[PDB]
This record gives structure tokens, C-alpha cells and sequence, in this order.
């Protein structure tokens, strides 16, 4: 449980788009390279 | 995680089906056995801090 956790913060987030998703009806900016863009854009635990 | 995966849930019989009747397939047991309606009881920690 504390292992996972720390892929999860390095090796799953931290890359590239098309691979994170974003959750039920968070508005993103769409501006592609802004902070609460890649804030609210979610990454997978399960590809990592 | 609690230790079987699974809390305090019902029992459900074992039941054929026809059409209305629905009864007696003597396949499983008379009372039968817990199938876990629901969900896994967890509870949580923040272990990292």
C-alpha cells in the first residue's frame, strides 16, 4: 500500500497526455500547458 | 480489508427458473450461502503521513 503509492507519484503521473484521463465533469482549461490543466487531468494507476 | 474479503451479509438460496415458480432445483443448498450484496467493507488510512 506504500510501494503502489509511490509509483503513483513519480512513474504514473509525470506523463505524457493520452495516457491520463479526466473524471466526470471537471471543467479543464483548454489551454494545453497550464497549471490547472495539467492539475485536473488525472492519471491512471492501472497503465502503471 | 477485512480478513474474507467480505462482512456480515445475506444468504441467498438456490433457485431454478421457468417461469413464474422459480423454486426447488435441489442444485444448491436449502439455505444456501453468503454472496456479499454489496460492496468490500474497507476502511482507510493516510500511512504515508
Amino acid at each position: 500500500n506504500l510501494w503502489r503509492s509511490f509509483l503513483y507519484s513519480n512513474v504514473a503521473l509525470y506523463l505524457p497526455d493520452s495516457y491520463k484521463i479526466t473524471p466526470d465533469n471537471i471543467t479543464l482549461p483548454e489551454n494545453k500547458n497550464t497549471y490547472a490543466y495539467m492539475n485536473g487531468r488525472v492519471a491512471v494507476p492501472s497503465a502503471l | 480489508f477485512p480478513l474474507g474479503g467480505s462482512a456480515a451479509t445475506d444468504t441467498y438460496s438456490g433457485i431454478k427458473a421457468n417461469g413464474q415458480t422459480w423454486t426447488a432445483d435441489d442444485n444448491y443448498a436449502d439455505r444456501g450461502a453468503e454472496i456479499e450484496s454489496g460492496n468490500i467493507f474497507a476502511m482507510e488510512i493516510n500511512l504515508a503521513a
